[PDB]
């Protein structure tokens, strides 16, 4: 029982793609996982997935400047997941 | 068309104990190269053919501006110190340390060389004993140039937090000048008289100031990678291609009061150059009490662009307000002792050389100008101070001087007792600022919402 990545940050973008920029103090035995869809679910989702301290990045941001609704994914010791957070914000 | 300047002040919240006052010791220290400068000033005048100043003044012209350039790594290292490597602050810190020579080397080589056309077509002057036996005095006089940006590259590395030492190496520089002046001007045992050492004088202590950086890795933790410093990636080395469309453009802004030079005196002697000339106890004792002012921007400059990288959003740009006007404070409240007083012929000892029989004709811009700039441009030294923002600053002073065409002889083209005439759209140029620049600084501290891109997470 606990809480997620915790902050909640893109900054911005390379118009097409997008920074990432997200609290991550340190890792843990981690990964993460960050989530890859807008906000219909029509088109699918898509999983970066990284380690050290680092929600910290950016993606491949592929399309114009739609809505866009990117997760982020604690995982610690047990193989488990400490608990999402999510965001939106879409150029 | 009424309000293109939208949250007027709500650059607030509650902010009250916004403890931005190490900013003050910026200019604590600050106080010291002012108060070296009158040493030599009032030390050279066992000479009185020393109007030295001659050359200690323009060169102040090649290192006040190059200082622009330089007072550029200001953002540079607390938009890292919003990071962790030091070293990767540092790797900058050194590469602009080695910038710190390389300008101030191909300046003071400005100085080094040009110097000499000290007459030219419409130009020249000949009282030799005097600065001409010092135009060999300008160049001592220049010859720290070199080791005086590593010098104030110094307070660029001040950045970070610890303003202690600048303070130090300032309470321990005019701890010399005295003593090295005397001695370098004079009484030998054995260094006779270089009398205008000053210039051979106060240039020693550059290069004293300058290692007493060096001598301040001491304290805490490195800043210290000055292994062969290099240049080298493509064309040519960024975090000093970097370092240039930050610096330039406040030297090239610098260059405001670089032709507030140019006016400033110019019409100081029409047929009428008795007290017109004299606006120097005006616009000296204007710059004196100026610096403890606004030299807080170029203080509060880090507060912000700082309190950036650590991603504290306008949890910053909403003090470069809080700072803004608790120096706006100031502003009035020492324009109220400005306009206020007049007694600039102190009667101890002795005066440099402003003297009695004068109108006050100037505590009428102690007003003017005084309060309504006091602010005007730590506006920037906050745009700089958090951001990019000079590229416009250098232009935020196209008009700062290509306004002033007529606020130029807007004094001698008059209707009143118009002393202070064309400080008409220059102190109206002044407080287009008060718009075009703060006015700028709620429009992209507005931006702190486009890069603010998401307000609070989880908690
Ligand atoms: C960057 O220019 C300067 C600005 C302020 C000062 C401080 C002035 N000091 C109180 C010295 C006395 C002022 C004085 C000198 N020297 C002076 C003031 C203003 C001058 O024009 C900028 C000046 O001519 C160089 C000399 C007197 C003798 C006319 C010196 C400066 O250079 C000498």
């Amino acid at each position: 029982v606990s809480s997620v990545p915790t902050k909640l940050e893109v900054v911005a973008a390379t118009p097409t793609s997008l920074l990432i920029s997200w609290d991550a103090r340190g890792e843990y035995v981690v990964y993460y996982r960050i989530t890859y869809g807008e906000t219909g679910g029509n088109s699918p989702v898509q999983e970066f997935t990284v380690p050290g301290s680092s929600s910290t990045a950016t993606i491949s941001g592929l399309s114009p400047g739609v809505d866009y609704t990117i997760t982020v994914y604690a995982r610690s010791y047990y193989w488990g997941w400490y608990s999402p957070i999510s965001i939106n914000y879409r150029t | 068309l009424d309000r293109f300047s939208f949250s007027v002040f709500l650059k607030e919240i509650r902010l009250l104990t916004a403890l931005a006052l190490p900013m003050l010791l910026a200019q604590v220290a600050q106080v010291g190269i002012g108060f070296v400068d009158t040493v030599m000033a009032g030390g050279a005048g066992k000479e009185d053919l020393a109007a030295v100043a001659l050359g200690s003044s323009a060169f102040a012209t090649v290192y006040i501006t190059f200082m622009g350039i330089m007072a550029a790594l200001n953002p540079m290292i607390a938009q890292l110190y919003g990071a962790g490597k030091t070293g990767e602050a540092g790797e900058t810190g050194r590469q602009g340390i080695w910038f710190g020579l390389i300008l101030g080397i191909f300046g003071m080589i400005l100085m080094w060389a040009a110097i000499t056309p000290f007459r030219n077509w419409l130009t020249l002057s000949d009282y030799v004993e005097g600065t001409m036996a010092q135009y060999m005095l300008f160049t001592s006089l220049a010859m720290p140039a070199a080791m005086v940006h590593r010098a104030l590259h110094a307070y660029a590395s001040s950045l970070n937090r610890p303003r202690l030492i600048m303070l130090v190496s300032f309470a321990a520089f005019v701890l010399n000048v005295p003593l090295n002046y005397i001695f370098v001007y004079g009484k030998f045992g054995m260094p006779a008289l270089g009398g205008a050492g000053c210039g051979v004088a106060t240039m020693a202590v550059f290069w004293f100031s300058a290692l007493a950086l060096w001598i301040y890795i001491a304290k805490e933790k490195f800043f210290r990678p000055f292994g062969l410093t290099a240049k080298f990636g493509k064309p040519d080395w960024a975090v000093f291609k970097q370092i240039w469309k930050i610096g330039a453009p406040i030297g090239l802004s610098y260059f405001l009061e670089a032709s507030a030079f140019s006016f400033i005196v110019f019409l100081i002697a029409p047929f009428g150059e008795d007290y017109v000339a004299a606006q120097q106890v005006g616009i000296s004792l204007s710059g004196i009490l100026y610096m403890i002012p606004q030299s807080v921007g170029s203080a509060g400059t880090v507060r912000i662009g700082f309190s950036l990288g650590r991603r504290e959003f306008s949890r910053a740009r909403y003090i470069s307000g809080v700072s803004l006007v608790s120096g706006w404070v100031l502003a009035v409240i020492t324009v109220l002792s400005l306009v206020l007083f007049r007694s600039p012929l102190a009667s101890m000892y002795n005066d440099d050389p402003a003297v009695l029989s004068i109108a006050s004709t100037v505590l009428l811009f102690a007003g003017l100008f005084q309060p309504a700039d006091f602010t005007q441009c730590i506006a920037s030294y906050a745009l700089r101070g958090y951001k990019v923002t000079k590229v416009p600053m250098f232009i935020h002073a196209a008009a700062f001087w290509g306004c002033g065409l007529l606020p130029g002889y807007l004094l001698a083209y008059r209707f009143d007792m118009g002393i202070y005439g064309f400080w008409t759209a220059l102190i109206a140029s002044l407080t287009i600022a008060a718009v075009a620049l703060v006015w700028c600084l709620e429009k992209y501290s507005m931006e702190l919402v486009k890069s603010h891109k998401a307000v609070s997470s989880g908690l």
